[PDB]
């Protein structure tokens, strides 16, 4: 709550359990390779509930 | 000299490792090589004086 | 022939196989296992 961001991207997608561990910069998998690849210089958070 | 990384040859390490894990080792190589170059240039300056 | 074996030997006697003189395409390796941990150290799985 102490920072000023230029713009924020909110990408929402429902996925399996292990795919939560799959999503991270510089990762791999059936989803991380052909469905959602995070940028290598990712600066943000991923939320999973 | 490997300088504490996987290998001492860049043209092999770039193809053996992807960027988001290879940048650390290539940074180790950069710091070692540039420290050696700093030593060389300082000694050359002393010899020139 | 090493990923759908049935009697992976116990840890105290770890079966070790030698693989040579073939072409390695690890797509079979990915699709033959619902991976839980792929921690590689000396080489990245991506450009493998
Ligand atoms: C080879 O893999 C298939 C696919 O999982 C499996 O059903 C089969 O049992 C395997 N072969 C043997 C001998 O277990």
């Amino acid at each position: 709550n102490d920072l000023c961001f230029t713009n924020v991207y909110a990408d929402s997608f429902v996925i399996k359990g292990n795919e939560v561990s799959q999503i991270a910069p510089g990762q791999t998998g059936n989803i991380a390779d052909y469905n959602y690849k995070l940028p290598d210089d990712f600066t943000g958070c991923v939320i999973a509930w | 000299s490997k300088f504490g990384a996987i290998s001492s040859v860049l043209n092999d390490i770039l193809s053996r490792l992807d960027p988001p894990e290879a940048e650390v080792q290539i940074d180790r190589l950069i710091t070692g090589r540039l420290q050696s170059l700093q030593t060389y240039v300082t000694q050359q300056l002393i010899r020139a004086a | 022939e090493v990923f759908n074996a049935t009697r992976f030997a116990s840890v105290y006697a770890w079966n070790r196989k030698r693989i040579s003189n073939c072409v390695a395409d690890y797509s079979v390796l990915y699709n033959f296992a619902p991976f839980f941990a792929f921690k590689c150290y000396g080489v990245s799985p991506t450009k493998l």
